[PDB]
């Protein structure tokens, strides 16, 4: 079975929060 | 009476909220990307220093209480 369920990333910066991309 | 000439001869020749929103918008520690939510992380050293704040919900139902009716605050 697939999994559905939220992953929320981690970044200390809001602008590296800003920039985030899910391929980088 | 009948008209001066002159009056009829001169009449025939004549004729800040948006930045208070961006504000709003700056204080996010939020925001989605592709499938994966991501969340803001504060400094770990920042939440030592802060004090442990107050829960709102128990200040609340003291609230509720305080304004009870039975109280008759009135």
């Amino acid at each position: 079975f697939k999994s559905s369920g939220n992953h929320t990333i981690f970044v200390d910066s809001r602008e590296k929060m800003n920039e985030f991309t899910p391929e980088k | 009476a009948e008209l001066p000439e002159e009056l009829l001869k001169n009449i025939d020749q004549k004729d800040k909220t948006k930045k208070r929103k961006t504000l709003k918008n700056l204080r996010k520690d939020s925001v989605k990307r592709g499938k994966f939510r991501v969340q803001l992380l504060s400094t770990t050293q920042d939440s030592k220093t802060l004090p442990p704040k107050k829960e709102s919900s128990i200040i609340r139902s003291k609230d509720r209480w305080l304004n009870r009716k039975a109280l008759n605050k009135g």
